[PDB]
C-alpha cells in the first residue's frame, strides 16, 4: 500500500515496496567515545531537527537541465538545524534524501539522483574560483547548462561535466538512484556523514551535493501538463554538535 | 596483437596499494653551488596535483592516507668557465624536510637550514640515492583529494585548498663547493605512496587540468565522435 | 665484523623496489584512523559499477547529455538498426571513456565478462519489442533483423519489462598499446503509444564488469596529457 | 663472506636516527645514580604546575610585579568587566609565558583541558560576587553582564570562597606557526568592606594543565634567539 | 590554521628522553692543511650552554645525567691558488677527545696528538660521517646546568663554574695535507643527548642569553603587553 513516516511535526507519505540506497552501505550513527574518552570535546546530540524539510519544488520541463543543491547549505536557513549551524561551531549530522516526481502515466522521462561527496566544482573562468552564490544558493536550486557557462565567478555548469571536469554517465559511482517516469517516481538515499574529520563548521563546508540531472528529457502526450514538479524531502540524521557547557 | 588468452581472473594489481604504490618523479630542479645572492637551493612544496597522471589516479578517490616515501636522485654536473684545475672533492648535499607549520629557508644560509625540528639528511655524491620516509602528517582522519568548502568563509580565493592536506616543503643545497667552479645539481625528486588507504571513489577525470591547485577546466566532450550510431555498410 | 660481499645490484635505485626506508620523522604520533564510509580496496569495485554508456557518439552529441540517449523512432521502418557499436570496452569510443573502460585503459591485459543493461525511457504506456542481438568476435556485425535472429538475441519487450541486461562471456583487450564481438538492436516491432507524443522515446545503455576480470599491467593512462610544468 | 646488498640510504647522516655509536672511552665505570629528589619523566608535569597569570599586561606593567595582580575597583560601575582575555594558552600574550604556555610553545600541535584558579586577596572581611563567564570558541566575548550570565559562568561569591577553579574543556592550538574562547570577568556585585582601605583588592590568576593535553611535534620555541656565536 | 580535531592524548614525545635526544649543531670550525705556524687545527671545549635553544631545554631542568653522542660532518674544499697540477689523494682527518684532566694540544703537531688516553678517530673522506659517544663523564651523579655557589670561596669570578661539569674538549685536525694547495675543512659537530635523566624542573629561560659562561641577564617583562585588560570594544 502507502506508507506514511512522521518525525516530529512533519509527516510525508511513500509508496511501499520503495528502494532505499542507503549510502555506501553505512546508516548514519552517532559518534562513539573510544575508551571512555576525556570531556575534552563534548558533543551534544539534538534530536528536534530530524524532522522532514521540504524545499520548493523544481519545475522539470522538455528543454530542462538538471538542479542540484549542497545541503550543509540547503537547510542553514530551514528554521531549527539552520539555527543550530549558527550557533554552535562544529557540527555532524547524516541526511535522508526524498526525491519526488509527479506525473501521469502519460509522461516520460529519465532522471539520475545521485549525491556526490566533496563535489568540489570549477569556474568559467579559468584563472578564478566560483563564489558562494553559483555554489550554493540555499533552499533554492542551482541549474546545469546545456552549454558552457559564462562569468567571471560563475561555476562552469555544462551538464556533461556536472561541474566537476567527470563524465556525467560516470556519476552513479556515487550513492544514487534512477526514475524513469514508467517505472519510478520516488527516489531515497539515505547519506552518512562523509568527511575527513569527524566534525566540521557547517557554513564553512559542503559535505555533500545532490544532482538531479535528467537522462532522457522530459516528454508527454498533447494536452498533458507540460512540465512535472520534482519535490526534494530532506530529514537529517544523527546530527550532532559541540557541547557548549563548561567541562568542570 | 594480443591473443585471446585463458582467464585467471588475477584481482593482485588491481589493489589500491598496487594501483598506488608505484614510484613516480614528481619534481626535478637544478641549484648552483655558488649563488649570486644566496638563491643557489632548490625547493619543492609536498604536492600529489603537479604530475597529472599521479593526480588523476589519488583524484580517483576522495579521501587518502599514506606515507611519503621521498627517494632523490642527485646528479652533479661541471659547467664549462675559464677556471682551471678545479679538482673538486667530494660533493655532499642536504636535503631538508621542513614539517607543516616550520621554519621555511629564504636563502641558502639562512638559519632554518640548521635548525632542530626540521628531518635533514646529508648524502655524499657516489653512494645509493638518499631516502626518507614521512608519515601520514595531516591531524585529520585522511588526506582529502577534493574539498566542496573554503579555508575562510569570508575568503574567495580560498575554495578547495583545505588546512589539512599541508605535507610539509622539501628543501635541497650544497653542503660544500667542492671548487671554485660552477657545478649545478638536479635533485629528480621520486614519490612513492605507501600503506595507502582511500575512500569514496571517484570518476576519472575527462577534462584536461589547468592548474595544480584548481579544479577548473574547460568543458570536454563525453568521449570522442563516430559518423553513425548503427554497425550498418 | 660478518664478510659480506656486496652482489651485483648493490647501491641501485631500482624505482620499483620495496625496500624499508628510514623514517625522516619518527616519534610522531599520526592520527589513528576513523572509519570512513565508502572504503575501497580493488579499482574493479569501481570497474563494477553500472555507468551510463554514450551510444549516441554522432557529430555535435558529445558536447551535450543526448549523447548517452539512444533515440527510438516511432514512425521507422520495420527491421531497422536502432544502434549498433563494436564490443570493445577499451578501444571503441562508445565504452571507453565509461567507468569500466577508464578502469581498463589503467591495464595493458584484461579479460571477463561484461554486463550490458538496456532501460527503456519512454512512456508507461508505450508498448514494443526490440531484437539485442549479439555477435561472437570474429563474426561480424548482422545486416538485416534476419540474420540478427538466427544467431544471439533476445527479445526485448518494452511492454513487459523496461529494462534488458545482457552477459557476455566473451571480451579480453585486443592490442598491446572488428574482430571483438557486436552488441546490435533492431525493431522487431514498432513502438506503440496510445497518445500523440512530439518527442521520440529514448534508450539509456549501462556498462559494468563482471566479478570474473583481470587486470594484469599497470600502465599509463592515454586520456591525460602534461607537456609542460605548472611552476 | 655473506652476500649484503647497501641499500638506498647507506653512508647517510640523518640527523633523527637511533643508530648505536661506538664508545670513545669504554672500559671506563661511570658513576652510579643516586637518588636525586625531583626526578621528571615529562614535560607535562611542568605544565600540570600552577603558574600565575599576568592578566593585567597594559602598558607600563609588564616590567612590575602588578602585571600579575586584577586590579579590583571598590568603587566601580555595577556590572563593569573586571578582566578579560582571550584562551589561547599559546598564542595570546596573557598565557603565553607561563609554564603550560612555555612548554606549549615547543609543540606544534596540543589540545587538551586548562585549568584557571582564581584567587581573590583581599581583606578577610572583604564581601563580594564575580562573574567569571566562559565563551565557547567562536562565540566571542560578551559585552554585558546579562550576556555572561545566559552563558556558561559561575557566581564566585568572595564571601564564601577566596578561590575558584575552572576547567575549560575545548582548547587546542590555533595555527601551524578570536575565535579560540574567552573567560571573562564581572562585577555581579560590589566589593564591600567594614572599614575604609585606601588600596584596592587584587585577583591573582593561575593556569594549569590537566592530564588530558597531547602534544605531538616538537619544535623551536620562539622566545630565545642567537643570532651570533659566543666566542 | 590548524582546525580542531580529536585528542589522542599522546604524551610520547613529551618525556625528557624525547624532549632533549635531538641531534643539534653546536659548533662549526675550519682549519687548513696548511698552516703558518702550526695552529691549523680545530678545537671546542664540549659545552651545553652556547647554543641558546638546547641551552635552554636543558636549563629547564636542575640537574641532568646524560651521554654525549657526538657526530662530525667534515667537508673539506680547495681553496683558489696558483699551485697547478694538484692532483690530491683522499684526506683523512683525526678528531682527538681529550678527557677531562687530558693533556691539551698546543700545536697541530703537539705531543698531545699522538697520545694513549685521548680516544681519536681517523675518518678518511668519502665515507659515513664518524661518529663516536662519551659515556657520562662527570665523578658526580650528575650535570649541575646551575650552581649556586664557587668553584673557589676566596674568588669572585668563580661564582658557578662549578668543576664536575667539565665534558672535555674536542681537536681536529689533517692528518695528512694530500696536495701542496690550499685546502680548508669544516667539522660541523652535532650533538645528541642520551639516556638522559633530569631532575627537579625550573622555570623556562625568560630574559635573553648574554654570556655562554654566565647567567646575567637584562631584565625583561614578563610578557608581551596588551592595550586593554577587558575585552570591551
Amino acid at each position: 500500500r502507502v506508507r506514511s513516516i512522521t518525525l516530529g511535526n512533519s509527516t510525508i507519505t511513500t509508496q511501499e515496496c520503495a528502494n532505499v540506497v542507503v549510502g555506501y552501505g553505512v546508516w548514519p550513527t552517532y559518534l562513539n567515545d573510544d575508551e571512555a574518552t576525556a570531556e575534552d570535546q563534548p558533543t551534544q546530540p539534538d534530536v528536534a531537527t530530524c524532522r522532514f524539510y521540504t524545499l520548493e519544488s523544481v519545475m522539470w520541463q522538455q528543454s530542462s537541465p538538471g538542479w542540484w543543491w549542497k545541503f550543509p547549505d540547503a537547510l542553514s536557513n530551514m528554521g531549527l538545524f539552520g539555527q543550530n549551524m549558527q550557533y554552535h561551531y562544529l557540527g555532524r549530522a547524516g541526511y535522508t534524501v526524498h526525491v519526488q516526481c509527479n506525473a501521469s502515466k502519460f509522461h516520460q522521462g529519465c532522471l539520475l539522483v545521485v549525491c556526490v561527496p566533496e563535489a568540489e566544482m570549477g569556474c568559467a573562468t579559468l584563472a578564478n574560483k566560483p563564489d558562494q552564490k553559483s555554489l550554493s544558493n540555499g533552499e533554492t536550486a542551482n541549474m546545469f547548462e546545456s552549454q558552457n557557462s559564462t562569468g567571471q565567478t560563475a561555476v562552469q555548469a555544462n551538464v556533461i561535466n556536472a561541474g566537476m571536469g567527470v563524465g556525467v554517465g560516470n556519476l552513479t559511482i556515487f550513492p544514487h538512484q534512477w526514475i524513469n517516469l514508467r517505472t519510478n517516481n520516488s527516489a531515497t538515499i539515505v547519506m552518512p556523514y562523509i568527511n575527513s574529520v569527524p566534525m566540521d563548521n557547517m557554513f564553512r563546508h559542503n559535505n555533500f551535493t545532490l544532482m538531479i540531472i535528467p537522462f532522457a528529457p522530459l516528454s508527454y502526450s498533447t494536452g498533458a501538463t507540460t512540465y512535472v514538479p520534482i519535490t526534494v524531502t530532506v530529514a537529517p540524521m544523527c546530527a550532532e554538535y559541540n557541547g557548549l557547557r563548561l567541562a568542570g | 596483437q594480443t591473443r585471446h588468452v585463458k582467464n585467471y581472473h588475477s584481482r593482485s594489481e588491481s589493489t589500491v596499494e598496487n594501483f598506488l604504490c608505484r614510484s613516480a618523479c614528481v619534481f626535478y630542479t637544478t641549484y648552483r653551488n655558488h649563488g649570486t645572492d644566496g638563491d643557489n637551493f632548490g625547493y619543492w612544496v609536498i604536492s600529489t596535483r603537479q604530475v597529472a597522471q599521479l593526480r588523476r589516479k589519488l583524484e580517483m578517490f576522495t579521501y587518502a592516507r599514506f606515507d611519503l616515501e621521498l627517494t632523490f636522485v642527485i646528479t652533479s654536473t661541471q659547467e664549462q668557465s675559464t677556471i682551471q684545475g678545479q679538482d673538486s672533492p667530494v660533493l655532499t648535499h642536504q636535503i631538508m624536510y621542513v614539517p607543516p607549520g616550520g621554519p621555511v629557508p629564504t636563502k641558502v644560509n639562512s638559519y632554518s637550514w640548521q635548525t632542530s625540528t626540521n628531518p635533514s639528511v646529508f648524502w655524499t655524491e657516489g653512494s645509493a640515492p638518499p631516502r626518507m620516509s614521512i608519515p601520514f602528517i595531516s591531524i585529520g582522519n585522511a588526506y582529502s583529494m577534493f574539498y566542496d568548502g573554503w579555508a575562510k568563509f569570508d575568503k574567495q580565493g580560498t575554495y578547495g585548498i583545505n588546512t589539512l592536506n599541508n605535507m610539509g616543503t622539501l628543501y635541497m643545497r650544497h653542503v660544500n663547493d667542492g671548487s671554485p667552479g660552477p657545478i649545478v645539481s638536479t635533485v629528480r625528486i621520486y614519490f612513492k605512496p605507501k600503506h595507502v588507504k582511500t575512500w569514496v571513489p571517484r570518476p576519472p577525470r575527462l577534462c584536461q587540468y589547468q592548474k595544480a591547485g584548481n579544479v577548473n577546466f574547460e568543458p570536454t566532450g563525453v568521449t570522442e565522435s563516430r559518423t553513425d550510431i548503427t554497425t550498418m555498410q | 665484523g660478518l664478510p659480506t660481499m656486496l652482489t651485483p645490484g648493490s647501491n641501485q635505485f631500482l624505482t620499483s623496489d620495496d625496500f624499508q626506508s628510514p623514517s625522516a620523522m619518527p616519534q610522531f604520533d599520526v592520527t589513528p584512523e576513523m572509519d570512513i564510509p565508502g572504503q575501497v580496496n580493488n579499482l574493479m569495485e569501481i570497474a563494477e559499477v553500472d555507468s551510463v554508456v554514450p551510444v549516441n557518439n554522432t557529430e555535435g552529441k558529445v558536447l551535450s547529455i543526448e549523447s548517452y540517449q539512444i533515440p527510438v523512432q516511432s514512425n521507422s521502418t520495420n527491421g531497422s538498426q536502432v544502434f549498433g557499436f563494436p564490443l570493445m570496452p577499451g578501444a571503441s569510443s562508445v565504452l571507453n571513456r565509461t567507468l569500466l573502460g577508464e578502469i581498463l585503459n589503467y591495464y595493458t591485459h584484461w579479460s571477463g565478462s561484461i554486463k550490458l543493461t538496456f532501460m527503456f525511457c519512454g512512456s508507461a504506456m508505450a508498448t514494443g519489442k526490440f531484437l539485442l542481438a549479439y555477435s561472437p568476435p570474429g563474426a561480424g556485425a548482422p545486416t538485416t533483423r534476419k540474420e540478427a535472429m538466427l544467431g544471439t538475441h533476445v527479445i526485448w519487450d518494452v511492454g513487459l519489462q523496461s529494462s534488458c541486461v545482457l552477459c557476455i562471456p566473451w571480451i579480453s583487450q585486443t592490442h598491446y598499446r572488428t574482430a571483438g564481438g557486436y552488441i546490435t538492436c533492431w525493431y522487431q516491432t514498432n513502438i506503440v503509444v496510445p497518445a500523440d507524443t512530439q518527442s521520440d522515446c529514448k534508450i539509456l545503455c549501462f556498462v559494468s564488469a563482471c566479478n570474473d576480470f583481470s587486470v594484469r599491467m599497470l600502465k599509463d593512462t592515454p586520456f591525460i596529457k602534461q607537456d609542460n610544468f605548472y611552476q
